[PDB]
């Protein structure tokens, strides 16, 4: 997107954008070896990148109002301020303790925490 | 998706680390094996530790 | 360059028809197909796969098929052919190699990697195959040849673990060593 | 799709699967030796000191029964990498038990991966470790048991975390609990049912302490070492398996790209021949 | 509460010779003070055997074992349930003694308070092994 | 003496057996000789502070003592 | 870069600046692949103060690209390798 | 080279030539296993192969007059006799003791040994 630049949009939005791209980009550079062998033998720093990358990848998905019949769950409308704040806290390591499943098809970061926290309570 | 590069880098990386240590030992072994001027004397009389750089300047100072 | 193989082939048939045995070797046979392809393209003939004519296969068939073993009635002569082919990337999946292999009985595949390793002649026994087989060998070679083929066959399967000689258990490193002798 | 690149990547996976398959053979070979050594050395003097101490009724009457507030954790992991998930399991459990409450564990690691993996999470907590073990034997296990004894004085309890080799393909984490030297001596002096006069009690108490400590250490190493070769072999099998699946998938794309290549080049020749 | 006639266990970190045996009739070893003899009904007691000889009588001949061994050091415990266990560092037969091969580079020692006992013990075992061969 | 070796000197029982066999390791069969071997490494654990190799096993290397 | 048009242009020009998409998203902007980039003029154009520092810069970056793999290997790092690894990261 | 024939050129020249080719060919095959396991896990026999192979490979590098502007080292001329003798000695292990760093961009083996000793007195 040509609109992505530090001067046009807020500098914070630019940093959070590169943070996610750099995170997924590094994880993408390891998918090859991850396929041959698991992540257990992977280095600690690299495991953290892989682990957090899964959380962000699952959080990107969200239900649509038009696709409500397909999935069967209500759509979600994410505001820009919530979007930036959601990924900002996730990159910092807010919801890393919760399972990656709670971020699947969620609108806001706070919604995933409620689901992730409930998953920890039932068990 | 480039696994050939991954193996290539792993090869160069580990080999360098392994032989880099061997280079140190090789130098120490060959050095120990090989082990077994007016300004130089005057300074030794005063039992002052002199570096090679200082000796050069004094010699240059005289010739210059 | 296109007529030379047929010209030499006719000279061999003379010995074959008269009962004598002859050996004809077509050096750079692949270049012949290129020469014929050139004449085809310059004549504006409809080009096929890899710009070769539709009868590129027939070109080699009629040539090699004239080398045969005549019966005792005509004299018992024979004509052995040894056409050579140059693979660009060692891939026999190309157009011309598949043709010459389908026409010929067997193919002696030479590897460049084996030559670097010092295996001279760099003959790849894995791909090399002979249709006649022991029928051509003499009674003395048939026996020792059979056992030899099996030993190398097992060695190539275990060759994947050559670097791990002492780590592996006994009764397997010995087979690896034996293959190295062969 | 640039067949030259695909064919190169296919060659790489082929070599990985080859070397991956070979490492499995060595993994099985060494596992046999370790199991042979384990089966011969297992249950060696294990629970002996524990049994007789239980037989000492007077000891149980005067037994000092208290909860140790400070303990020492000595996890056991393999030093060579690419050995399986056994190391990840041990470092994971100790991480949980340690991250929960800090400053109550010394965490003297054993094994390169065990110490290296726990270095960054627990800095300033683990100060020394043992690695690069040439071979497993009782004299060495005693040297390790002796070192742990020197470091166990500061803590009220000692426990070892290691993999239990219950089956060739099943390795469950198991942890033993051993009391320190100070607690052992004060408990051993109460021994009166089993007479000790050939060597006097002052000497016997310290000697049998080594046997009590080395026995557990020696047994733990064997169980973990056997689990290493076991988990390593299983890892290479899964790795070689995955390597083959991916290699076969690219082969299909290679053939698909081969057909498209011939199609593209052939049309170019026809286009030029048309005019 | 109580155990049968007896059970003996001779184990070594690298091999187990007798997990549990009842045919043996008597055991004799040398401690620091003097030689002891452990047999059926021997009361509870602990012992620590230096690298001396261990002789055990068998009612029925046991395969691969001679009954006369020279151990490098071990612990002995006679449990309350009439059971004795012998755990030694290593074991071998007298026939494999290979005498006259001692003092082959390890004669050098350090003049300290610990090196003194080290040499003391080493000399004591040498004189012992030499006698054990006879 | 095994008793005084520990009282007047911090010599553990295991180290004593090692010193005991030390003079007779050659007399014993090779089977036992391979058993009497200790070789490992001890690191004081910062990124690269210390790397100690424990191979002597008779002096104050594996089983320290007061006399040493 | 094995296509027809790119191959020809590379052979016509003196040097070429290869841009990588991976380096761009990993924060390396300008995403320049020094391993492949090259110039015929070389140091003949640089100033005196640049040639001296430029020469050593290339060697340092060359080693860092090699040690990149061992970073994943880990489990140990020599005193000098840690310096070369860090030093390259600064560049 | 069509001249690479034991009958055309001296047998000694032909022998040293193939000796280097086989050495490099063996080292190339070890690269695969070294990538995963490393040089340490190799046997003593393979270690020497990789050691001499790298020294020979680096020793092949030769600075010429036309490369001075790029590298900054004056060109050098190597005779055929010194060339064959230099590699022949390396195949026998004459330079296996010195580091592999000196066998780089050198003209003759003697030049490499002199540079090796100079580096010693320098440190
Ligand atoms: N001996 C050399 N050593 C190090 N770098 C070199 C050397 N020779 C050339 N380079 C580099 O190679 C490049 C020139 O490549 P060139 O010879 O022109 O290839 P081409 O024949 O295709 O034109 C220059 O940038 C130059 O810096």
């Amino acid at each position: 997107s040509r609109m992505l630049d530090p001067i046009t949009i807020g500098e914070e939005h630019y940093t959070v954008a590169r943070g996610v791209q750099k995170l997924l980009q590094d994880y993408k550079s390891l998918q090859d070896i991850i396929a041959i062998l698991g992540v257990d033998d992977l280095s600690e720093e690299d495991k953290l990148v892989v682990a957090r990358a899964r959380k962000v990848q699952k959080f990107l998905s969200q239900p649509f109002f038009m696709s409500e019949v397909f999935s069967g769950i209500p759509g979600r409308f994410v505001n820009l301020k919530q979007n930036i704040a959601s990924f900002k806290a996730l990159l910092e390591g807010a919801g890393d303790e919760y399972p990656e499943s709670c971020f699947y098809m969620k609108g806001d970061l706070e919604e995933s925490l409620a689901a992730g926290r409930a998953d920890a309570l039932k068990s | 998706t480039r696994e050939e590069e991954w193996l290539d880098k792993r090869t160069k990386s580990q080999e360098k680390v392994y032989f880099d240590q061997e280079d140190r030992k090789a130098m120490k072994r060959l050095l120990e094996k090989l082990n077994t001027l007016e300004v130089e004397n005057i300074l030794k009389r005063y039992h002052i530790n002199y570096t090679q750089a200082l000796i050069d300047e004094l010699v240059d100072w005289k010739t210059g | 360059q296109f007529l030379a193989p047929y010209s030499g082939c006719a000279i061999g048939e003379f010995f074959r028809d008269n009962g004598k045995h002859a050996l004809i070797i077509y050096d750079d046979l692949s270049k012949q197909a290129v020469a014929y392809r050139q004449m085809s393209l310059l004549l504006r003939r409809p080009p096929g796969r890899e710009a070769y004519p539709g009868d590129v296969f027939y070109l080699h068939s009629r040539l090699l098929e004239r080398a045969a073993k005549m019966n005792d009635s005509l004299g018992g002569g024979s004509l052995t052919a040894l056409p050579v082919i140059e693979t660009q990337a060692g891939d026999v999946s190309a157009y011309i190699p598949t043709n010459v292999i389908s026409i010929t009985d067997g193919q002696i595949f030479l590897e460049t990697e084996l030559f670097y390793k010092g295996i001279r002649p760099a003959i790849n026994v894995g791909l090399s195959v002979s249709r006649v087989g022991s029928a051509a060998q003499i009674k003395a070679m048939k026996k020792i040849a059979g056992n030899l083929k099996l030993t190398l066959a097992t060695y190539r399967e275990l060759a994947a673990f050559s670097q791990f000689g002492s780590d592996l258990d006994a009764k397997t490193q010995q087979q690896l060593n034996t293959g190295e002798r062969l | 799709a640039n067949l030259k690149q695909l064919k190169i990547r296919m060659k790489a996976i082929g070599s990985i699967k080859k070397i991956t398959k070979a490492m499995k053979m060595v993994a099985a070979s060494k596992m046999k030796a370790e199991t042979s050594r384990l089966e011969n050395g297992r249950n060696f003097a294990v629970g002996s000191v524990q049994k007789m101490l239980e037989n000492e009724s007077y000891v149980q009457k005067k037994k000092s029964t208290t909860a140790p507030k400070s303990t020492l954790l000595v996890p056991i992991t393999s030093d060579k990498g690419l050995c399986g998930s056994v190391n990840s399991s041990i470092v994971r459990e100790v991480k949980r038990l340690a991250l929960n409450n800090r400053s109550a564990f010394g965490l003297l690691p054993v094994g390169e991966k065990g110490s290296s993996g726990l270095s960054r999470p627990f800095p300033d907590l683990l100060k020394s470790s043992i690695v690069n073990i040439q071979n497993v034997n009782f004299p060495t296990a005693a040297a390790i048991a002796h070192q742990v004894s020197t470091q166990g004085a500061g803590y009220d309890q000692v426990t070892l975390i290691y993999n239990h080799f219950k089956n060739a393909i099943s390795y469950v984490v198991k942890h033993q609990e051993l009391l320190p030297r100070a607690q052992f001596l004060n408990l051993f002096k109460y021994v009166t049912r089993h007479e000790a006069v050939e060597p006097e009690l002052e000497y016997s108490k310290n000697y049998f302490f080594e046997l009590y400590m080395a026995s557990s250490v020696y047994n733990a190493l064997l169980n973990s070492s056997a689990s290493e070769q076991a988990s390593r072999m299983n890892a290479m099998e899964n790795a070689s398996k995955n390597a083959g699946e991916i290699l076969s998938k690219l082969t299909l794309d290679y053939n698909k790209a081969r057909q498209a290549k011939i199609t593209m080049e052939l049309i170019e020749i026809i286009s030029g021949a048309s005019i | 509460t109580k155990k049968q006639k007896m059970e003996v266990t001779l184990r070594t970190p690298y091999k187990e010779y007798l997990a549990n045996f009842d045919g043996f009739s008597r055991i004799t070893a040398k401690t620091n003070e003097a030689s002891l003899v452990i047999q059926n009904k021997t009361p509870a007691s602990l012992y620590v055997l230096p690298p001396g000889p261990l002789k055990i009588r068998f009612t029925s001949e046991v395969k691969n074992v001679s009954g006369d061994f020279l151990h490098t050091g071990g612990w002995v415990i006679v449990h309350a349930d009439n059971t004795c266990e012998i755990n030694v560092m290593d074991l071998f037969d007298r026939k494999e003694v290979r005498a006259d091969q001692f003092e082959k580079g390890n004669i050098q020692d350090l003049d300290t308070l610990a090196g003194k006992y080290a040499a003391k013990s080493r000399k004591s075992t040498v004189r012992l092994f030499t006698k054990a061969t006879t | 003496c095994i008793e005084f070796a520990f009282k007047k000197a911090g010599i553990p029982i295991v180290r004593n057996f090692l010193h005991s066999t030390e003079g007779v390791i050659y007399g014993l069969p090779q089977r036992v000789q391979r058993n009497l071997a200790i070789n490992y490494t001890v690191k004081q654990y910062k990124e690269g502070k210390a790397v100690s190799a424990k191979t002597i096993k008779t002096l104050q290397e594996a089983f320290p003592s007061k006399g040493d």
